C-alpha cells in the first residue's frame, strides 16, 4: 500500500502564506499524479491543485495565480505554496495520489488531511 | 491478464487507415468545427472493430461487385463485401467494411475481369455526396471518361488513388459522412464521434496527402489511428486497464520524449497543444504505452 | 530469449508482399522450373529485411520522385527517389530502390504529380515495363509510358500508383520468377536476397496467391508471395530470435480447432509442404498458421 | 534428460522378421521425432527409419516395403517391424529421438542400441 504523510497546516493571517507537504512512500510507482483537495466549513470537496509525473499541473480557477504545485521526485513529496490567503480558503485540505502502471488499473491513495484557517 | 502494447514501428513505417496511403505528419487542429467521426480506421483498445472499419489496407476505400447497367457516362454497380459475399443490410454496420467514410469525389481505376477470362480497366469516379451513392443498399453509381468499353454483369473491383477535384463544386469535406442509405434516411450503427473531454485538449491526428486528378490543391487526410495499429489492437485484444492510456513519443536514437499525450480507450488521441498545424517531430518517432493512466493526470503542455 | 510467433490474421485477412493485393488461395507448383528468387516480402524469422523489402504496403511496387523530360508511344523519364523522398543512393547494399517491383512484365497504375497559394495536380494511366532496357532504378532513373500525350510536368514531384498489369499478352513479357535488371542492360544485380528451394524430397514451396487486375486483353495472372506483408511487419518487429533453421507450423481451423496440414516455415522466411501435386490449396479461408515449435531435418512433414 | 529403453534384438533366420521398441520417458515434449539408425560392421552409421508427432514417416530405400515403423503415443514407444531381412541387415540398431519445443533449440537423445543379427548359421 502506499502512506501519505501530509504537513504544514495551521491559522493564518489573511493575505498571508502557508506551505502543505505531502510525502509518498511505500508501494510507489515511476508514473503518478499527486493533488491536493479541500473541504471548506459547510461545503463539498473541491480539487484544488494537481501535479503529474510527466509534468504537467492542473489548477482551480479559484486558485490560480495565487497557489504554485510543486515537486521534489527524489523525496518523492509534493509541495503546494498558498499565497494571498484570504478567509474563503479556510477548509481542511487532503493529499491525493494515484498510482499508474502498464499492467494494473490505477491505484489511489488519500491522506487524513490537515486544517487552514483564515482570519483576522 | 494480458498487457496492453502498441506496434513499435515509426512514423514513416505507417499507413493511414482512411485512405490507402502513408503517414506523412503528425497534425492538430482545435479550432475545427466539424463533428469528428469517421467510420474507417476505428477501434478500440481492447481489439474491437468499429463503423466500417476492417483489417485489409488494400481494402480501404475499395470496392467489390458486379456492374448492372450503364445510366457523361455513367454505371449502376451492386456492391458486394469485399470478400465477394453479399452485402446483407440488415447487418449492424453502416456500410459495406471499407466503404469511403467522407465526402467528396473519388477517383480510382474500376477492373473488370469476366466469370481464359476477358479483361478491361479504366479511371473512375465515385462521387460519395451524390443520391445514388447507396452502399448500404448494396448499389453505387461511378462516372468513367471511358463512354463505351464497361460490361454488365461481370466482376469488378475498384482500386482507388486519390480525389478527382476539391474545387467547390466537388464537395470534399473530409469530416462529413457521406449518406449510406442515400437520401432520406439516416446512417446506422456508426462508430461514436470523438472529442476532447479537457480543457486545453486537442485531438492529434495522423495526416496523409491525397492525390489529385486535376486542379489545384493540396488535400489531406487525417485519421484517429493508422491501419497498423487496428490490425495490432484487434489481434493482441488486450483488456483495457483504464478508460486512457498514457503514450509518450520517443525518438529512439536520442531516447528523447517529445511529448506525450493520452490514447483513448475509443481509439484516438489527445494532446495539451494551443498551436494549430503539423506537429515538428523526427520521422523515426514512435509512440510508447507507458501507463494506464485516468483524469487524474494532467498532460504536460505539447 | 523472446518467444517466436505468427500473426493470428485469417488468410481472408492477410496482403501479398510483392504486389498491394489480398491474399486470394494459396497455391503450390512442384513443376516450376525457374529459379524462385523474388526481392519483395523477404524477411528472415528474426526480423532481418532482405532484397527490395520495405514495411509500408502503399510502398509494394510504388515509385516517388520527379519526371525530367519526355523521351512507340508517349514515354517519359523518371529518376527515382527513396519512398521517404530522400534521394536514392546507389553505393547501399540494397538492389533497387526500397518497394521496386520483382518481376518481369508491364505494370499498369497511374502517375500523379503535385507540384512544388494552392499547387496544381495531374494524373494519368501510365505503364512501366520492368524488362525495358531503359528501367534502371538502380541508377536511379527509370522509364514510364502514358495514353495521355502531354499533361505531364517535368521537374515536379511524382508518384506512381501500382494497379494491375497492363497485358500478359506473348509481347509484354510477364513471368514473375524472372527479375528484372535493376541496373540495366549488361550489368548484373548485386546484394540479392538468397534463393529459395525445397531441401527434403517430397517437399515443395507453398506460395500464398493473389489475382492481378489487367488494362485489358485475356488472362488470368497471379503473384505468389514467400510471406504475406503482415507477417513481414510482424517479424521485424518481434525480432524473436531463431532457435532453428526450421519451424514447424500449423494450419489451423479455429472454428473446429482442426489441423488441416503442417508446414515448415524456413528461416529465411518461406514455406514448404509435403504434396506432390500442384494447383490452389483447398482450405478454409478463416484458417491461419500456428507456431508450435522449432524443429529439425529429424522432423518430416506429413502428406498434405 | 531424456531416457531411451531399447528392446527386441537378436539372432534371426535370414527372410524371418524383428520387432524392435524404443520407449521414451523423463522430460519429453509433446512435438517430437523417433527413429532408429544402424551400424553395419566396418561401416558407418545410417538411417533406417523415423516417424515424427505429425504422422511423417521417413524411411532409407534399403528397407523401403520391407520396413514398417510405428508408435504408440499412450506408452510413449516406437516400433520397427523389420520383414524379410538378409544378412546385409546385419548390424548394431541405435534408437535416437528429438524433442521439440516453442521455447527451446532442439534436443537430442539416442539409446545404447541393439545388436541384430541375420545369418542361416
Amino acid at each position: 500500500d502506499v502512506q501519505l504523510v501530509e504537513s504544514g497546516g495551521g491559522l493564518v493571517q489573511p493575505g498571508g502564506s502557508l506551505r502543505l507537504s505531502c510525502a509518498a512512500s511505500g508501494s510507489i510507482f515511476s508514473i503518478y499524479a499527486m493533488g491536493w483537495y479541500r473541504q471548506a466549513p459547510g461545503k463539498q470537496r473541491e480539487l484544488v491543485a494537481s501535479i503529474s509525473s510527466g509534468g504537467g499541473t492542473n489548477y482551480a480557477d479559484s486558485v490560480k495565480g495565487r497557489f504554485t504545485i510543486s515537486g521534489d521526485n527524489a523525496k518523492n513529496t509534493v509541495y503546494l505554496q498558498m499565497n494571498s490567503l484570504k478567509p474563503e480558503d479556510t477548509a481542511v485540505y487532503y493529499c491525493k495520489r494515484e498510482d499508474y502502471s502498464a499492467y494494473a488499473p490505477p491505484s489511489g491513495s488519500r491522506g487524513r488531511g490537515t486544517q487552514v484557517t483564515v482570519s483576522s | 491478464s494480458k498487457p496492453f502494447t502498441l506496434p513499435i514501428l515509426t512514423l514513416g513505417e505507417l499507413t493511414n487507415s482512411r485512405f490507402p496511403l502513408p503517414i506523412d505528419v503528425l497534425y492538430t487542429n482545435p479550432n475545427e468545427s466539424a463533428i469528428v467521426q469517421c467510420q474507417n480506421g476505428r477501434c478500440t483498445l481492447d481489439g474491437e472493430l468499429q463503423g466500417t472499419t476492417q483489417l485489409l489496407p488494400t481494402g480501404i476505400c475499395a470496392f467489390r461487385g458486379k456492374v448492372t447497367q450503364q445510366v457523361g457516362t455513367h454505371w449502376n454497380m451492386t456492391v458486394t463485401n469485399l470478400n465477394g459475399t453479399p452485402f446483407d443490410p440488415t447487418e449492424d454496420v453502416p456500410a459495406p467494411l471499407g466503404t469511403p467514410d467522407f465526402s467528396g469525389q473519388i477517383y480510382g481505376v474500376i477492373s473488370q475481369r469476366n466469370t481464359l477470362p476477358a479483361n478491361r480497366a479504366h479511371e473512375a469516379v465515385i462521387a460519395t455526396y451524390s443520391p445514388k451513392f447507396t452502399p448500404k443498399l448494396g448499389n453505387i453509381q461511378f462516372s468513367t471518361w471511358e463512354t463505351q468499353d464497361v460490361s454488365s454483369g461481370q466482376p469488378t473491383k475498384f482500386t482507388p488513388v486519390g480525389l478527382a477535384s476539391v474545387d467547390a463544386n466537388s464537395h470534399f469535406d473530409q469530416w462529413t459522412l457521406p449518406s449510406y442509405s442515400g437520401a432520406l434516411t439516416l446512417n446506422m450503427n456508426l462508430a461514436p464521434s470523438v472529442a476532447p473531454v479537457f480543457p486545453g485538449e486537442c485531438l492529434l491526428f495522423f495526416r496523409s496527402f491525397i492525390p489529385l486528378k486535376g486542379g489545384y490543391g493540396n488535400p489531406a487526410i487525417d485519421c484517429l489511428m493508422p491501419q497498423e495499429w487496428v490490425q495490432h489492437l484487434y489481434q493482441e485484444s488486450a483488456p483495457s486497464l483504464s478508460d486512457v492510456a498514457l503514450v509518450r513519443y520517443v525518438n529512439p536514437e536520442t531516447g528523447r520524449t517529445l511529448f506525450e499525450a493520452k490514447l483513448h480507450r475509443n481509439g484516438f488521441l489527445t494532446v495539451a497543444r494551443n498551436s494549430a498545424g503539423p506537429v515538428v517531430a523526427p520521422t523515426n518517432g514512435y509512440f510508447r504505452f507507458d501507463s494506464w493512466v485516468n483524469q487524474f493526470y494532467t498532460l504536460a503542455p505539447m
